[PDB]
RNA sequence: UGACCCCUGCGAUUUCCCCAAAUGUGGGAAACUCGACUGCAUAAUUUGUGGUAGUGGGGGACUGCGUUCGCGCUUUCCCCUG
């Protein structure tokens, strides 16, 4: 159960990939082996180009597909 | 468990869950079947969308792959391993 | 387990069809615990395709939909274990 | 495709127009349910169970406890002592048992048909107190070489009370395996 | 499991009390049972044996399914061995 | 450890492409790896399904999303093969 | 450093209404207080609505539960 | 450290500790008798 | 409100009419039996529902859980 | 390919006793040490129990919108193909 080295990409700002080819975009401050993190200042990304902001939000490692980090770490 | 050590070093033929087919030597694999293809190529079945033609094969070359057994489908011997004998 | 009853069935022909719509048609030599199976002499056919004989094929138990065995196989007899 | 994007023409329907199954009448084959090696050694243990209570049942109709010509003295006075070394002498179990008091009567019993020695023995001291006085100390005894314990005979004193082949009896040497310890003593 | 030991009989008490007992049930009556699985077709026969994992032994089993006007296509098998993944629902002989 | 995780720990540190089961490809530099099959990227260049592409700078992928990857030739001279 | 079952555990004490995305699916969401939850990430409502982008219909539910594999994101008020 | 005593009746070999009641514990008799120590012993045969 | 975990919840739900909504569409609503570890859920007197609108009524019905989408009380 | 006949299966190590061509070659006992041999944590997010379903394609008649007249979307019947 060795948990994942996302050490690097802590308060970092970075915009991760979901399944259904959804996008958001937020600060990391936590993770777990189960890669299941934590974004702060996350922003929806919807398929339109609108914006909408709510903060604070959890998302499920089983559903994170992809995590890029905008200010290259 | 002799079944997939007697066929190490084979150039098999991967079918992966989307339909594509992955041609390369098979040189080990572990308990997740996670297996490891050199010189591997890709092949893909494209249906035509415009008449009755011949199905439109796209090759695909890679080298070296690490296929995911969760991803892998089936394997079959395409040929028998590249000879190095002249 | 039921596993080992279909690591019982070396030497029969069956033919399973996966879950991309896929059958193949075979005699099983050898089966794992994780249901993989190896069949020789065997003939695929994949959807929308032409059939196909390969020696051998090594199939993995995730992709396998179900399959079809021989009418005169006893059940009672191998379940018993 | 993807499965996100994939256009599913004719996704998962229902069954609600699938029932088609047969009559209740058309009931399943009653002599079809059976297996084999496995109801046949419970038939084969069961009755093997009820043969043996049946055969409990005679022997407590023949056979009287209480009106026995080898049991003799006062039941409270008597005392048995099993696990016996065989190769113990009737003067030895004299002088280890002599010691809380003097012994009236030793009883040594004996196989019927073999003649071998049982390994238990009834022993009756001349008084009660005598006794009770071995009841605690007798207990775990080494005569012989092995150990050797001692209790009250029940046999005619607690109700209900009856030995191994009737179902009772005390201690679990020959009970079920990696359950009673051999070392613990009665 | 809450019962880490090698002799627990958790499997047990579960296929004779639990949802499954719906397939021991099954083999014990020897009733059909209709199911329908994740190829939008419908497989209806009688159960033999099964175990956790949700895989049954069928016999006297019939595919039915219908594709597109929409147009039903039927077949017969009469020794067959379904997965418990590709599993959605189970239908008994509500009779 | 199973033989094709330590072919990627020996792959740490070089020019790696990996394709996903959404379909995109990733091809960069190699940061880290581990045994979960997780693995950073720097640098690197996507493929979408649809063909169109986009520049990344640090990049992160879970391991059991990952359909297959793609390492250097050259790591066929390992000793262990 | 606040980890996601802490996070869970403070929204919960809060009684916020927290809304959830499904998995493969974008159209439809669902959006309730969340009462408890497990290890397995299964989340229970006490007054559920399920709402649709397209339709912008909010049906609703009551109480309910809502399996862990199918959420995708959370999302405050 | 262990110090076996050989019982006197049952001849049994058991441990015995200081300050530990002198008493078999396999036949409760309480005479025992030291064993044979380990040094090394020669006899000029005379 | 005390928190309420979701296995004693659906405990409390065993017996009662719950309908379930599986990942492709369709619903089921029956008199819940008895579930497992894994929330595999055994209804009676079951009634599908196609696309919301019914379309009949089956029985007795087993389902798995990593097919369902969701679940509610009456 | 293979009847009959042998062990119920360990690569290595330690101690006791014994046969012995007596430092080797072997047998009867256990001891707890590595192996990825199996069972359970393994059907509850990371491979060993699914949101990768397989749900189509093409030839004739048969609608409409835009149009570069090649086509993108869209609506019907008969045929070959899986
Ligand atoms: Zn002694």
């Amino acid at each position: 159960a060795h948990p994942p080295e996302l050490k690097k990409f802590m308060d970092k700002k970075l915009s991760l990939k979901l399944n259904g080819g959804r996008h958001v975009q937020g600060i990391l401050r936590g993770f777990d082996p189960f890669m299941n993190l934590v974004i702060d200042e996350c922003v929806e990304m919807a398929t339109s180009g609108q914006q909408n902001n709510i903060g604070m939000v959890v998302i499920r490692g089983n559903s994170i597909i992809m995590l890029e980090a905008l200010e290259r770490v | 468990s002799s079944k997939m050590l007697q066929h190490i070093d084979y150039r098999m033929r991967c079918i992966l869950q989307d339909g594509r087919i992955f041609i390369g030597t098979f040189k080990a694999f572990d308990k997740h079947m996670n297996l490891i293809l050199c010189d591997c190529d890709e092949f893909r079945k494209i249906k035509p969308k415009n008449s009755k033609q011949a199905e439109r094969e796209e090759k695909r070359v890679l080298g070296l792959v690490l296929l995911r057994g969760e991803n892998l489908v089936s394997m079959t011997v395409e040929g028998p391993p590249p000879k190095d004998t002249g | 387990k039921l596993v080992r009853f279909l690591m019982k069935l070396s030497h029969e022909t069956v033919t399973i069809e996966l879950k991309n719509g896929t059958q193949v048609h075979g005699t099983i030599t050898g089966v794992d615990v994780s249901m993989n199976t190896h069949l020789k002499a065997v003939k695929m056919t994949l959807k929308n395709r032409e059939p196909v004989q390969l020696e051998t094929l090594s199939i993995r138990g995730n992709n396998i939909r179900y399959f079809i065995l021989p009418d005169s196989l006893p059940l009672d007899t191998l379940l018993v274990d | 495709k993807l499965p996100h994007e994939k256009h599913h023409n004719q996704p998962y329907c229902g069954i609600a127009p699938y029932i088609r199954e047969f009559e209740d009448p058309r009931d399943a084959p009653p002599p079809t349910r059976a297996e084999t090696r496995e109801e046949r050694m419970e038939r084969k243990r069961r009755e093997k169970i009820e043969r043996r209570q049946q055969e409990v049942e005679t022997e407590l109709k023949m056979w009287d406890p209480h009106n026995d010509p080898n049991a003799q003295g006062d039941a409270f006075k008597t005392l048995f002592v099993a696990r016996v070394n065989y190769d113990t002498t009737e003067s030895k179990l004299r002088r280890e048992f002599e010691v809380y008091g003097p012994i009236k009567r030793i009883h040594m019993v004996y196989s019927k048909r073999s003649g071998k020695p049982r390994g238990y023995a009834f022993i009756e001291y001349e008084h009660e107190r005598d006794m009770h006085s071995a009841y605690k100390h007798a207990d775990g005894k080494k005569i012989d070489g092995r150990r050797v314990l001692v209790d009250v005979e029940r046999g005619r004193t607690v109700k209900g009370w009856r030995p191994r082949r009737l179902g009772g009896g005390l201690g679990g040497t020959r009970r079920g395996g990696a359950d009673v310890n051999i070392r613990h003593s009665g | 499991e809450m019962t880490p030991e090698e002799l627990q009989k958790r499997e047990e008490e579960e296929f004779n009390t639990g949802p499954l007992s719906v397939l021991t049930q099954s083999v014990k009556n020897n009733t059909q049972v209709l199911i329908n699985c994740r190829n939008n077709k419908k497989l209806l026969g009688r159960v033999k044996a099964f175990d956790r994992h949700c895989n049954m032994v069928l016999e006297n089993v019939k595919e039915m399914w219908t594709e597109v006007k929409p147009v039903n296509k039927d077949r017969y098998i009469s020794k067959m061995f379904l997965r418990g993944d590709s599993v959605i629902v189970v239908l008994r002989n509500p009779l | 450890i199973g033989v094709p995780i330590k072919v990627l720990h020996e792959a740490e540190g070089h020019i790696v492409t990996c394709e996903t089961n959404t379909g995109e490809v990733y091809r960069g530099k190699l940061i880290e790896a581990e045994d979960n099959m997780n693995c950073q990227m720097s640098n690197i260049t996507v493929t979408y399904r649809d063909g169109r592409v986009a520049q990344l700078e640090q990049v992160y992928i879970r391991g059991s999303k990952i359909r297959f990857l793609i390492l250097p030739d050259m790591l066929k001279n390992a000793p262990m093969l | 450093m606040v980890q996601p079952i802490n996070l869970i555990f403070r929204y919960l004490q809060n009684r916020s209404r927290i809304q959830v995305w499904l998995y493969e699916q974008v159209n439809m969401r669902i959006e309730g207080c969340i009462i408890g939850f497990d290890e397995y990430m299964n989340l229970v409502l006490d007054d559920a609505e399920e709402i649709h982008s397209k339709t912008k219909s909010r049906k609703q539910l009551g109480r309910i539960m809502l399996k862990g594999d199918n959420i995708t994101l959370l999302q405050s008020v | 450290q262990p110090m076996i005593y050989i019982c006197g009746e049952c001849h049994t070999e058991n441990e015995i500790k200081s300050r530990d009641p002198i008493r078999c514990r396999e036949c409760g008799y309480r005479i025992m008798y030291k064993k044979r120590t380990k040094r090394l012993v020669v006899f000029d045969a005379r | 409100s005390l928190p309420l975990n979701p296995k004693p919840f659906l405990n409390g739900l065993t017996g009662k009419p719950v309908m379930v909504k599986l990942k492709w569409g369709m619903e089921y609503k029956g008199y819940l039996v008895s579930v497992d570890g894994y929330m595999n859920m055994q209804l009676a007197n079951t009634e599908e529902y196609i696309d919301g609108a019914l379309s009949g009524h089956l029985g007795e019905v087993l389902i798995r859980c990593n097919n369902v989408l969701y679940i509610r009380g009456v």
